[PDB]
């Protein structure tokens, strides 16, 4: 959750 | 985070 | 506010003391970059992370508080893009003719010089960088180019520095 | 003669190209606190070695030439000894009131601000500091002692720097 | 074998 927030700021 | 010259 | 959101992530990313210790910088980053295998990286190492965190830790807690952390993940986040953006032949890393671009690409401008002792300092044995040797490289010439400008102040181009503070500048980083 | 039963030793670390490079330390180094195990470590990070080498690398050519890792050799196993010396408890590491200690055996004499960053960087979450962390410190220690001393004209106790000599210095390290 | 000369130098 957490990181899938972080992740999603990851272009592609 | 900028320049050098 | 989008921000008010980051804040409340942060929350969760910190913890109880609400900063980030070096140690979940680098859970957090790991989990992260797992979650793109197109991002060639042998993982954040724990060393690598304490000299992150030392070098955005402006109020030397020791751990990341919130704005610290805003500021390092708004530039991974943007420099992550540039990563991909120079990531051409899509070999999980930045080749070293492309490295220069994408430096400039962060607002780095440097030369021949800087470039051979970067490339030196984090890349291969085929001047290819990785994931996370590229962002530990630009934290660390991000936040070396701040701590220049804030030493110097509006003219110069040349500062001055004892024993103690160079000690601190370089031991603490 | 040492020096010649150490050049002899060397020539076996490392190979083709006569230096060694930070993996090939890295390796040295893990191989040999492995044959340890009173010395507490996760071993030296690649990142860990890649560093040492950059601030030992004084001729910049990347890797650890005989000399340059004959020099960092003597200080690992002269601070190595330091290193049991104030493992009192025999706990493998060493205490954080014993780490000041150990640090004005190496000859090394900061404090009050200073010595804590060092910990704050180098400690584990309750002050002690392995092997790996606390060979790395004070390599890096000695060689930032070391690097601003050959900055000064007689030690006037500041060192003037610019933009380049600054990204040199702190980035190749 | 270079390791053991090295791990031997060393308390
Ligand atoms: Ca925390
Ligand atoms: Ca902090
Ligand atoms: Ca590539
Ligand atoms: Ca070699
Ligand atoms: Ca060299
Ligand atoms: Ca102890």
């Amino acid at each position: 959750d957490a990181i899938d927030a972080l992740s999603s700021d990851f272009t592609s | 985070a900028k320049a050098i010259a | 506010e989008e921000v008010r959101q980051f804040r409340r992530l942060f929350a969760q990313l910190a913890g109880d003391d609400m900063e980030v210790s070096a140690t979940e910088l680098m859970n957090i980053l790991n989990k992260v970059v797992t979650r793109h295998p197109d991002l060639k990286t042998d993982g954040f190492g724990i060393d690598t992370c304490r000299s992150m965190v030392a070098v955005m830790d402006s109020d030397t807690t020791g751990k990341l508080g919130f704005e610290e952390f805003k500021y390092l993940w708004n530039n991974i986040k943007k420099w992550q893009a540039i990563y991909k953006q120079f990531d051409v032949d899509r070999s999980g890393t930045i080749g070293s003719s492309e490295l220069p671009g994408a430096f400039e690409a962060a607002g780095f401008h440097l030369n021949e010089h800087l470039y051979s002792m970067i490339i030196r300092r984090y890349s291969d044995e085929g001047g290819n960088m990785d994931f996370d040797n590229f962002i530990s490289c630009l934290v660390r010439l991000d936040a070396m180019f701040r701590a220049f400008k804030s030493l110097d102040k509006d003219g110069t181009g040349q500062i001055q520095v004892n024993i103690q503070e160079w000690l601190q500048l370089t031991m603490y980083s």
